[PDB]
C-alpha cells in the first residue's frame, strides 16, 4: 500500500548528503544568470532572462525581479512556480515585522527567515524542496548597503560580488580581477553589463534580454530610490557602454 | 505487481485481488437460503472438529435487528466485523426513522461497506459471502452479497465449498415446486441439502443448524428451530442419504 | 504438484491424481514396526507408547 | 488510513521535475488552440472536438467565461480544464470581489490560478494539471493582456502564441503575420486563417468557436438606466457571425 | 505524514544516526580548550573564497545567552533551527524558575532536541554536532560540554570536532594536560591558535577565536589581533 | 520507478494509462443500450440477461432512478454501478435544499463529472468503471441525453449507444438522422420512440428481443417511470404491425 | 552487514520466526553496551556501572551511567542511552504520579511495568495507546530497588516489553563472561561487603583499561539509607583491598 | 515474499501468510492446558525461567475475581489484550451492574484483533488466550486465536506440543465431565495433561501454575507452597 510506494527523499545518503538539494542546485544553472555587484554608492541587479522570442511580450515582464518592500528586492533564478509562494511569504512576513514594531526590516533579519522556510521542506514531511536562489539588494541604516544570495538547502552569505544560475565558476572568476572596493554606480552597471556579454548563453547580449534595476543614493535626505528600468531605458545605458 | 492489490486496474478489466476473496469464500462451508412464499430458511453446516468440543454452542446464523437473519462462509473473524457494522447501520435507521429496516434497506448499507474497501491502499476487500433476508411489511426478500460488493435477488441462493452440490438441488426445488413451497415443508429441504453438501466435505463430521424468518410461524421475527423439530429435519435427510 | 504444466491438469495424460498424507496415529505405529523387525528388539516393547508420543 | 502527503514530484537525478515534463508533451497531444492581441482587442479562437459526429458541441465548451473582461481556453485535457475553470472562478469571487468588491485585473487573475497549479506540483496526492491555459482578459490601467500560463505554475506575457498539438508550426505563421498595430477586424480573420493551416476539419462556427476580449457591449448590461458602469467586454462568437468572416477569408 | 525516515538496522544502528557522523565528519574544525577561568572556542571559516562580506555574516560561534556559547560543525543550514530552540529555553527558564540557566541545563536541553528527531516518525536526525561552553552564574568554574548528533551528551576537559580532528585531539594529548590548563586566557589563546595551525593553515585570517570569561563578558577577537597572536607562535616555532 | 502507473501518474507518452484502464472495464456487464430523444421525450432501453433461472428477474437492473426527472442507465460493473447511484442521490437532495429548486439534467452532469476528476487526482482513489447516460427531459435545454466516461469527460448527444457492441448501434443511429436530416425524431408521443428504439436494436445486434430479455426506462416530461415486462410486451407486437 | 533479512519493511511485520525481528535487534544492541554489573543481594543491591574512558582528554569521573529514579529506587543504563534520556524522565515522573496519588512508596516491579508499557508503544497507530515512536527503543535497564513489602527486588527491563526478576544480572559486551561466573560464585548467603567485592571481581574481567575509579564507579539501595551513589575516594579504598587480598594467593 | 510480507494484500490461493506467521506464535510458545468440568474451571500454566538466578514470568492474569486468561505467545501482545479485557469487565459492572458474560467478550476481543488486520500498518497480535471463568450459565473455557476464532471446548490447549496434551484429552474426556464438587480431581487431571506434554521439562513447584474458579470460590492463583499438594 502506501508506505511501500513512499518514495523516502528525506533521508541521508551514505555520504550524509541530501541527493535532491544537489539536484536542485544542479538545475539552477538551467536558468538563466542573475548578478549582484555592490557598489559603494548603490547595489545593480542585472539578470538575464532564461527565455526570448521575437513573438515574447517581455515589457511588462518582470519575471525574475521582484519587490518585497521598497527597500529590498530580490532576483530570482530557478523553478518559477515555488517562488512566487515565498515572495507574497516575504511580503508578508515583511508587513507583519511593520505591524508590530512599526519600523521596517533590516536586511538580516527577512534573509533569515525565508533560509528557515527552506530548511524545513529539505528537514522532513517527505518534500522535495523548493528549487529557488534570491540575490537580495537592500539598504538599512544599521549595516547599510548588503546584498546576499540565498540557496535551497537554507543557508547564506554575505558578498561583495555574486552570481547566481548558469556559469556560476566563469563569472566569480572575472568578478574578482575586475572588482574594486568602491565604485560609483555607473562604472557598476558597466561592469554588470560586461560580465553578462562574457558569460552569455547566447552570443548576442540586448536589452529586452536585460532586466536591470538598481537601488541608488540619488535620492537626496538620505533616502534610497528603488528603480526598476523600463527597457527603453535600458537601451540607452547599454549604448552608453559600448556593447551595442 | 499489478496483480496485488485493489486500486490497481489492469488492461484486462481484472482487479486481482477482488476476485482472491472469492477463493477464501471457497474455502467456507455450505450454507444455503431457501427463499419460501412466507419468508426465508438458512441452514448452515457446522464442522464438528474434536469430540473435544462443546455441541450447540457456536452460532454461524447472527441476528442483525430483530428481524434480518444473516449467515456468512469465507473467514469466520471477517465476517464477524461485516456483521457488526450492519447492526449498526440497522441501528442507525430504526432511529431516525423509527421503523425496523426494510430490507432492500439494508442491502443498501452493506452493499456499501466492502465496496469501500476495494478502493484505498490502506485497506484489503473482505473475503465473506453473506446471505441476509427476512420479513419486512413490502414483504419476504432475499440477498447474497458477494466479496466483489454484487448481490442480486435469488429465490435460492448459496455459497460455500458444497455450492456445487447445493445449486444443482435448488434448481430441482423451483422444478418441484415452481408455485412454491411452505417455510414448514422447507425445514426438511433445508436439512435435505445441508447433507448432500457433505459429501464435498466427507474427511469430517458435522453439526446441522438451521433457523427460520417467516410470517407464518415466527411472527416475522429472526428465530431459530430448536428442541423436536429440528431433531425431525436432521431424520428426514439422514434416511434419505442412507 | 504446484509446479506442474497446465497441459498435466488435464486427463489423458495423468488422469487419477493421488495424493500422499502426512502419517496418521495407527499409520506411525505400523511404519515402526516394519523397520524394527529387521533389527532385534526386548520383549517390552509397546507399539503404541511410541507412536503417540 | 492514508499516508500519500509524501511529494510524488521529485527532481530528477539529471535535474528538471520528471512529471511535470511529462504533462507538457500532453499538451501537444492535444488540440489546437491560439491567440493574438490585437491593438484593441484580443481574439482566442480553438476547435471543438467530440467522440462522435452525433454528439453536439454546443453543450461543450472550451471558451469558458472567468469573469466578464476575462475568458480562458485551453489545450491539454478537457476533465483537467473543467475544474480549474470552477476554482478559478472561485479564488476571483473570494478573494477580491469581496475584499475589494469588483473583478480583479488580468495580471492579479494570472498569479492566482498560479498558486492552484503549484501545489499540484507540490505535495502529494496530486501530480500536475496537464493544461496549458492561455488567460487574455482587459483590464483598465493595461489596458489589453495576454497570457500563458503553463504545467509548470510560471506565467508569461505574451504578444501572440499558441499551444497544442500544431503549435511550433503555428508560431511560425504568426511570426510573419503579426503587426505592430493590427485591429481587431483584421485579427479575427488572421487567426481563422492560421488555425485553418492547423485544422483540416470542416470549417464553420460550428466547430470553430470564437471569443474576442474586444470592446465592450452595453447591450449584454442586462440592466440599462446605469450609464456608470458599461457591459462585458467579452463577447462570446456564436455559429452566425462566424459564418460571414468564412466567405471574407 | 507520519511514516518513518527512521529504519531500524539489524547491525544494532539506526543508519541514520551513521550517516549523520559522516555529515557532521565532513564540516568546518571546531577546538574546545578550558582555562582556569576562560574558555576558549577556536573555528575553523572558510574565508578561501574571495570577495566575502564577512562584517554582516554571522560567525560561527553564536552566543545563545550571556554566558552561553555554543559553536557547530556539520550542516550549517540545520544548525540554525537548534540556536532557535535554545535560545528559546533560555528565556523559558528565567520565567517560571529565575535565574538564568547552567550549562548543564541547556546541554541537556539540546541533548533532548537533537535525540527527538532520531526517535519521532516524519523526521530525520540533524547531523549537527555542538560544542556548548560557558559559566554557570553565581560561579566562576568553566565547564565545556558537547553535544553530539546520536542525542548523547558528554563532559570533556578539552575536545575538537569536526575535520580531522583527529590530527589536533594527539595534539591535545601532548600539549594540553588533564591536571593543568594553562593558567593566564593570554597563553590558553595562543595554544589553540597553534592547535589549529596544524590542519587549518594557509595564512592567519581562516582562524577565528572568540574568548570567554565569567561575569557575562563574551567578546570576539577580531583578525587584527589574531595576526599578532599568530605571529608569535610563528617566531618562536 | 517501476511504480509508474500504479498512481496516477503521467507517462513519457504524456498519458494516465491508468484512466484507459478504466475504460477498458465499462464492459463487464457487456450490456447494450441506446438512448434517442423524441420531440418531447426521451427514450433508453438497454439489454436484459439472467445467468440462471434462481435469480428474481425484477431485481436484475441497470436503470436506476436518481431524481423523479433524471434516470440514469449504467454500463459496466454493478459495484461501482451502485457507488454512482448512491453519489448521485446525494447531490439530488443537496441542490434543492440549497436552490429551492429540483437539479437540472445539466449540472448532474458536471458535478458527477468534477468529482470523477477527483478520483483521478487522488494518488489513491480508483475511478469507477462505470459510463453513466444521463436522460432527462428539461424545460430549459429540452429533452437531453449527457454521457459521462470513468475521465470525467462528457459532451452532449442527439442519441447515443454504449456497450461493446455499440459500434454496430452508432452506424443505425447515424444512417437514420443523415435520412431525416434532424436530430430529434419528430413525434408526439412516447409510444412510438419505444417502438423506433427496439426497431435498431434488433437489426444492430442482429437478435430480436422478448418481454424478459428487455428493460426500458422512459423519462416524460415531469415524471420518469421504467415500463414494466408486460407494457415492454404490447410494443413489441406493434412494431411487426407497422 | 547485509545479512540475510527476508522481512524487516514493516515495523511490525511477519517473519516465518513466529517472533518481529525488529525487537530482536533492539537485544542485540545490548551487546554493544558499556558493561553494567549488579549483584542483587537480601542485604542490599549493588549497582556498578564502568564508566568508560574513551581519551585521556575526556572527563571521565563527570559522566556516569548510574541514574537515580527516586530515593528508594535506581536504575542502570546499558545501550544505546540516547534513548534512556527519553524514558529515564518518565519513569521518574511515574515514581511521583504514585506519590502524588496515593502517598505511598512506589513497587519495584509495578515501576520495572510501566516502562515497559512505555517501551512497547512502537507502530505507526494501532491498539489502544497512540504510537508516537515508530522505531524501538534499543537500550535495556537494570531497575533496581527496595519496598517493604517484598524486600529487595533487582530486574532486567527489555526493549521487548518484558521483565524478569534476577537474583543477580550483568548485561553489556562482557555479558557472556559475566554470567558464567554469576552461575557459581552468587548464593542467597552472601553478605554486604563480600558482594560488594564480587561486583569488583566480575568488572575485573570485563575491564578494558584497568581497574581504578577513574573509569569504574559503585552505587547501592540500602533500606535505612536509600540510593547513594559512591563517591571515588570510597571507591579506592575497597578496589585496593581486593588487591590485598589478590595477593594472599 | 511474494506475497508474504503485508497484511493487507492477498494471495492466489486465498490464505495469507501473515495469518500462518502469527499461528507459529502459539506453537513457539509454552504449553498450558485448560479443562473444566461443570462445577469449576482450572487452567494449568507451565511457566518458563530464562535461567536459575532468574525467577519465572508468570503466565496467568487475574482478569476478575471470576475471570483469568493465560497467555501463550508473545509477552507485550498479551499485556495490550489483559487491559481491554479488564476495562470491558469493569464496564459491565459499573453500566449494567453485571458480571461480564463469557461468551459476549469474546465477540470484542475477535474485533479488535480484526481492526488490526484490516488496515495497513496494524499487526496481528501473536497471543492466544485461554479465558475461564464461571458466570451464571456455569463453568467455561474460550480458546482465543490469532485468526480472532472464538470456540467454546470442554477442554483444550495451545502451546508447543499441544497435539499431545488434546490426545491425552481425548481419553479422559469423559471423566472430567462426570466429576464436580471436588474441585482437588480436576486439578490432578490437569498435573497429568501437561506432564505428556513436557520435553523433560519436569514439575517444579515454582514451574507448574494453577488456577481455578468454581461455583463459590473466586478466581485463585496458586503458587508456592500451594502447588505442591497437587504436585
Amino acid at each position: 500500500g502506501s508506505r511501500r510506494y513512499d518514495s523516502r527523499t528525506t533521508i541521508f545518503s551514505p555520504e550524509g548528503r541530501l541527493y535532491q538539494v544537489e539536484y536542485a542546485l544542479e538545475s539552477i544553472s538551467h536558468a538563466g544568470t542573475a548578478i549582484g555587484i555592490m557598489a559603494s554608492d548603490g547595489i545593480v541587479l542585472a539578470a538575464e532572462r532564461k527565455v526570448t522570442s521575437t513573438l515574447l511580450e517581455q515589457d511588462t515582464s518582470t519575471e525574475k525581479l521582484y519587490k518585497l518592500n521598497d527597500k529590498i528586492a530580490v532576483a530570482v533564478a530557478g523553478l518559477t512556480a515555488d517562488a512566487e509562494i515565498l515572495i507574497n511569504t516575504a511580503r508578508i512576513h515583511a508587513q507583519n515585522y511593520l505591524k508590530t514594531y512599526n519600523e521596517d526590516i533590516p536586511v538580516e533579519i527577512l534573509v533569515r527567515r525565508l533560509s528557515d522556510i527552506k530548511q524545513g521542506y529539505t528537514q522532513h514531511g517527505g518534500l522535495r524542496p523548493f528549487g529557488v536562489s534570491f540575490i537580495y539588494a537592500g539598504y538599512d541604516d544599521r549595516y547599510g548597503y548588503q546584498l546576499y544570495t540565498s540557496n535551497p538547502s537554507g543557508n547564506y552569505t554575505g558578498w561583495k560580488a555574486i552570481s547566481v544560475g548558469a556559469n556560476t565558476s566563469a563569472a566569480q572568476t572575472l568578478l574578482q580581477m575586475d572588482y574594486k572596493d568602491d565604485m560609483k554606480v555607473d562604472d557598476a552597471i558597466e561592469l554588470a553589463l560586461k560580465t553578462l556579454s562574457k558569460t552569455t548563453d547566447s552570443s548576442a547580449l540586448t536589452y529586452d534580454r536585460l532586466e536591470f534595476a538598481t537601488i541608488r543614493k540619488g535620492a537626496n535626505d538620505g533616502e534610497v530610490y528603488q528603480k526598476i528600468f523600463k527597457p527603453q531605458e535600458i537601451k540607452d545605458i547599454l549604448v552608453k557602454t559600448g556593447i551595442t | 505487481g499489478y496483480d496485488l492489490s485493489n486500486s490497481v486496474f489492469s488492461p484486462d478489466g481484472r482487479n486481482f485481488q477482488v476476485e482472491y476473496a472469492v477463493k477464501a469464500v471457497e474455502n467456507g462451508t455450505t450454507s444455503i437460503g431457501i427463499k419460501c412464499n412466507d419468508g426465508v430458511v438458512f441452514a448452515v453446516e457446522k464442522l464438528i472438529t474434536s469430540k473435544l468440543l462443546v455441541p450447540q454452542k457456536n452460532v454461524k446464523i447472527q441476528v442483525v435487528d430483530r428481524h434480518i437473519g444473516c449467515v456468512y462462509s469465507g473467514l469466520i473473524p471477517d465476517g464477524r466485523h461485516l456483521v457488526n457494522r450492519g447492526r449498526e447501520e440497522a441501528a442507525s435507521f430504526k432511529k431516525l426513522y423509527k421503523t425496523p429496516i426494510p430490507i432492500p434497506a439494508f442491502a443498501d448499507r452493506l452493499g456499501q461497506y466492502v465496496q469501500a474497501h476495494t478502493l484505498y491502499n490502506s485497506v484489503r476487500p473482505f473475503g465473506v459471502s453473506t446471505i441476509f433476508g427476512g420479513v419486512d411489511k413490502n414483504g419476504a426478500h432475499l440477498y447474497m452479497l458477494e466479496p466483489s460488493g454484487s448481490y442480486w435477488g435469488y429465490k435460492g441462493a448459496a455459497t460455500g465449498k458444497g455450492r456445487q452440490s447445493a445449486k444443482a438441488e435448488l434448481e430441482k426445488l423451483v422444478d418441484h415446486h415452481p408455485e412454491g413451497l411452505s417455510a414448514r415443508e422447507a425445514v426438511k429441504q433445508a436439512a435435505k441439502i445441508i447433507y448432500l453438501a457433505h459429501e464435498d466435505n466427507k474427511e469430517k463430521d458435522f453439526e446441522l443448524e438451521i433457523s427460520w424468518c417467516s410470517l407464518s410461524e415466527t411472527n416475522g421475527l429472526h428465530k431459530f428451530v430448536k428442541g423436536d423439530l429440528l431433531q425431525e429435519a436432521i431424520d428426514f435427510a439422514q434416511k434419505e442419504i442412507n | 504438484v504446484d509446479v506442474l504444466d497446465p497441459a498435466l491438469l488435464r486427463s489423458g495424460r495423468l488422469d487419477r491424481k493421488i495424493e500422499f498424507p502426512l502419517p496418521s496415529e495407527d499409520s506411525r505405529a505400523q511404519i515402526l514396526q516394519i523397520h524394527s523387525r529387521k533389527m532385534t528388539t526386548d520383549d517390552d516393547i509397546n507399539w503404541q507408547e511410541l507412536a503417540r508420543s | 488510513t492514508d499516508r500519500y502527503s509524501f511529494s510524488l514530484t521529485t527532481f530528477s537525478p539529471s535535474g528538471k521535475l520528471g512529471q511535470i515534463d511529462y504533462a507538457l508533451t500532453a499538451v501537444k497531444q492535444g488540440v489546437t488552440s491560439l491567440g493574438i492581441k490585437a491593438t484593441n482587442g484580443v481574439v482566442i479562437a480553438t476547435e471543438k472536438k467530440s467522440s462522435s459526429p452525433l454528439a453536439m458541441s454546443e453543450t461543450l465548451s472550451k471558451v469558458s467565461l472567468l469573469t466578464p473582461d476575462i475568458g480562458a481556453v485551453y489545450s491539454g485535457m478537457g476533465p483537467d480544464y473543467r475544474v480549474l475553470v470552477d476554482k478559478s472562478r472561485k479564488v476571483a469571487h473570494t478573494s477580491y470581489k469581496r475584499i475589494y468588491g469588483e473583478y480583479p485585473p488580468t495580471k492579479l487573475l494570472v498569479s492566482e490560478v498560479a498558486k492552484i497549479m503549484q501545489e499540484a506540483t507540490q505535495s502529494g496526492g496530486v501530480r500536475p494539471f496537464g493544461v496549458s491555459l492561455l488567460i487574455a482578459g482587459h483590464d483598465e490601467f493595461n489596458g489589453f493582456s495576454l497570457y500563458q500560463v503553463d504545467p509548470s505554475g510560471s506565467y508569461f506575457p505574451w504578444k501572440a502564441t499558441a499551444i497544442g498539438k500544431g503549435s511550433v508550426a503555428a508560431k511560425t505563421f504568426l511570426e510573419k503575420r503579426w503587426n505592430d498595430e493590427l485591429e481587431l477586424e483584421d485579427a479575427i480573420h488572421i487567426a481563422l486563417l492560421t488555425l485553418k493551416e492547423s485544422v483540416e476539419g470542416e470549417f464553420n462556427g460550428d466547430t470553430i468557436e470564437l471569443a474576442i476580449i474586444g470592446d465592450e457591449n452595453p447591450d449584454l448590461l442586462g440592466y440599462t438606466g446605469i450609464p456608470t458602469d458599461k457591459g462585458p467586454r467579452f463577447r462570446k462568437l456564436t455559429s452566425q457571425e462566424i459564418n460571414d468572416r468564412l466567405e471574407a477569408l | 505524514y507520519d511514516r518513518a525516515l527512521s529504519i531500524f538496522s539489524p547491525d544494532g544502528h539506526i543508519f541514520q544516526v551513521e550517516y549523520a557522523l559522516e555529515a557532521v565528519k565532513r564540516g568546518t574544525c571546531a577546538v574546545g580548550v578550558k582555562g582556569k577561568n576562560c574558555v576558549v572556542l577556536g573555528c575553523e571559516r572558510r574565508s578561501t573564497l574571495k570577495l566575502q562580506d564577512t562584517r554582516i555574516t554571522p560567525s560561527k560561534v553564536s552566543k545563545i545567552d550571556s554566558h552561553v556559547v555554543l559553536s557547530f560543525s556539520g550542516l550549517n543550514a540545520d544548525s540554525r533551527i537548534l540556536i532557535e530552540k535554545a535560545r528559546v529555553e533560555a528565556q523559558s527558564h528565567r520565567l517560571t524558575l529565575e535565574d538564568p540557566v547552567t550549562v548543564e541545563y541547556l546541554t541537556r536541553y539540546v541533548a533532548g532536541v537533537q535525540q527527538r528527531y532520531t526517535q519521532s516518525g516524519g523526521v530525520r536526525p540533524f547531523g549537527v554536532s555542538t560544542l556548548i561552553a560557558g559559566f554557570d552564574p553565581r560561579d566562576d568554574e568553566p565547564k565545556l560540554y558537547q553535544t553530539e548528533p546520536s542525542g548523547i551528551y558528554s563532559s570533556w576537559s578539552a575536545q575538537t570536532i569536526g575535520r580531522n580532528s583527529k590530527t589536533v585531539r594527539e595534539f591535545l594529548e601532548k600539549n594540553y594536560d588533564r591536571k593543568e590548563p594553562p593558567a593566564t586566557v593570554e597563553e590558553c589563546v595562543k595554544l589553540t591558535v597553534r592547535s589549529l595551525l596544524e590542519v587549518v593553515q594557509t595564512g592567519a585570517k581562516n582562524i577565528e577565536i572568540t574568548v570567554v570569561k565569567p561575569d557575562s563578558d563574551i567578546v570576539a577577537l577580531s583578525s587584527e589581533e589574531i595576526n599578532q597572536y599568530v605571529t608569535q607562535i610563528e617566531q618562536e616555532k | 520507478a517501476g511504480y509508474d502507473r500504479h498512481i496516477t501518474i503521467f507517462s513519457p507518452e504524456g498519458r494516465l494509462y491508468q484512466v484507459e484502464y478504466a475504460f477498458k472495464a465499462t464492459n463487464q456487464t457487456n450490456i447494450n443500450s441506446l438512448a434517442v430523444r423524441g420531440k418531447d421525450c426521451t427514450v433508453v432501453i438497454s439489454q436484459k440477461k439472467v445467468p440462471d433461472k434462481l435469480l428474481d428477474p425484477t431485481t436484475v437492473s441497470y436503470i436506476f432512478c436518481i431524481s423523479r426527472t433524471i434516470g440514469m442507465v449504467v454500463n459496466g460493473p454493478i459495484p461501482d454501478a451502485r457507488n454512482a447511484a448512491l453519489r448521485a442521490k446525494a447531490e439530488a437532495a443537496e441542490f434543492r435544499y440549497k436552490y429551492g429548486y429540483d437539479m437540472p439534467c445539466d449540472v448532474l452532469a458536471k458535478r458527477m463529472a468534477n468529482l470523477s476528476q477527483i478520483y483521478t487526482q487522488r494518488a489513491y482513489m480508483r475511478p469507477l468503471g462505470v459510463i453513466l447516460t444521463f436522460v432527462s427531459v428539461d424545460e430549459e435545454l429540452g429533452p437531453s441525453i449527457y454521457k459521462t466516461d470513468p475521465a470525467g469527460y462528457y459532451v452532449g448527444y442527439k442519441a447515443t449507444a454504449t456497450g461493446p457492441k455499440q459500434q454496430e448501434i452508432t452506424t443505425n443511429l447515424e444512417n437514420h438522422f443523415k435520412k431525416s436530416k434532424i436530430d430529434h425524431i419528430n413525434e408526439e408521443s412516447w409510444e412510438k420512440v419505444v417502438e423506433f428504439a427496439i426497431t435498431h436494436m434488433i437489426d444492430a445486434l442482429g437478435t430480436e428481443f422478448s418481454k424478459n430479455d428487455l428493460e426500458v426506462g422512459v423519462a416524460t416530461k415531469d415524471k420518469f417511470f421504467t415500463l414494466s415486462a408486460e407494457n415492454i410486451e404490447e410494443r413489441l407486437v406493434a412494431i411487426a404491425e407497422q | 552487514f547485509l545479512t540475510r533479512s527476508e522481512y524487516d519493511r514493516g515495523v511490525s511485520t511477519f517473519s516465518p520466526e513466529g517472533r518481529l525481528f525488529q525487537v530482536e535487534y533492539s537485544l542485540e544492541a545490548i551487546k554493544l553496551g558499556s558493561t553494567a554489573i549488579g549483584i542483587a543481594t537480601k542485604e542490599g543491591v549493588v549497582l556498578g556501572v564502568e564508566k568508560r574512558a574513551t581519551s585521556p582528554l575526556l572527563e571521565s569521573d563527570s559522566i556516569e551511567k548510574i541514574v537515580e529514579i527516586d530515593r528508594h529506587i535506581g536504575c542502570a543504563m546499558s545501550g544505546l542511552t540516547a534513548d534512556a534520556r527519553s524514558m529515564i524522565e518518565h519513569a521518574r515522573t511515574a515514581a511521583v504520579t504514585h506519590n502524588l496519588y496515593y502517598d505511598e512508596d512506589i513497587n519495584v516491579e509495578s515501576l520495572t511495568q510501566s516502562v515497559c508499557d512505555l517501551a512497547l508503544r512502537f507502530g505507526e497507530g494501532a491498539s489502544g495507546e497512540e504510537r508516537l515512536m515508530s522505531r524501538p527503543f534499543g537500550v535495556a535497564l537494570l531497575i533496581a530497588g527496595h519496598d517493604a513489602d517484598d524486600g529487595y527486588q533487582l530486574f532486567h527491563a527489555e526493549p521487548s516489553g518484558t521483565f524478569y526478576r534476577y537474583n543477580a544480572k550483568a548485561i553489556g559486551s562482557g555479558s557472556e563472561g559475566a554470567q558464567a561466573e554469576l552461575l557459581n560464585e552468587w548464593h542467597s548467603s552472601l553478605t554486604l561487603k563480600e558482594a560488594e567485592l564480587l561486583v569488583l571481581k566480575i568488572l575485573k574481567q570485563v575491564m578494558e583499561e584497568k581497574l581504578d575509579e577513574n573509569n569504574a564507579q559503585l552505587s547501592c539501595i540500602t533500606k535505612q539509607d536509600g540510593f547513594k551513589i559512591y563517591d571515588n575516594e570510597k571507591t579506592a579504598e575497597l578496589i585496593k583491598e581486593l588487591k590485598e587480598k589478590e595477593a594472599a594467593e | 515474499n511474494n506475497y508474504d510480507g503485508d497484511t493487507v494484500t492477498f494471495s492466489p490461493t486465498g490464505r495469507l501468510f501473515q495469518v500462518e506467521y502469527a499461528l507459529e506464535a502459539i506453537k513457539q510458545g509454552s504449553v498450558t492446558v485448560g479443562l473444566r468440568s461443570n462445577t469449576h474451571a482450572v487452567l494449568v500454566a507451565l511457566k518458563r525461567n530464562a535461567d536459575e538466578l532468574s525467577s519465572y514470568q508468570k503466565k496467568i492474569i487475574k482478569c476478575d475475581e471470576h475471570m483469568g486468561l493465560s497467555l501463550a505467545g508473545l509477552a507485550p501482545d498479551a499485556r495490550v489484550l489483559s487491559n481491554y479485557l479488564r476495562q470491558q469487565c469493569n464496564y459491565s459492572s459499573l453500566v449494567f451492574n453485571r458480571k461480564l458474560a463469557v461468551e459476549r467478550a469474546g465477540h470484542l476481543l475477535c474485533d479488535k484483533a480484526q481492526k488490526n488486520t484490516q488496515s495497513y500498518g496494524g499487526r496481528p497480535y501473536g497471543v492466544g488466550l485461554l479465558i475461564i471463568g464461571y458466570d451464571k450459565s456455569g463453568a467455561h473455557l474460550l480458546e482465543f486465536q490469532p485468526s480472532g476464532n472464538v470456540t467454546e471446548l470442554y477442554g483444550t490447549a495451545i502451546g508447543a506440543r499441544s497435539q499431545g496434551a488434546k490426545t491425552y484429552l481425548e481419553r479422559t474426556l469423559d471423566t472430567f465431565i462426570k466429576i464436580d464438587g471436588n474441585p482437588d480431581e480436576l486439578i490432578k487431571a490437569g498435573v497429568e495433561a501437561i506432564s505428556q506434554s513436557l520435553r523433560d521439562e519436569s514439575l517444579t513447584v515454582d514451574n507448574l501454575s494453577i488456577a481455578i474458579v468454581g461455583k463459590d470460590t473466586p478466581f485463585t492463583i496458586y503458587d508456592g507452597e500451594a502447588v505442591a499438594k497437587y504436585i
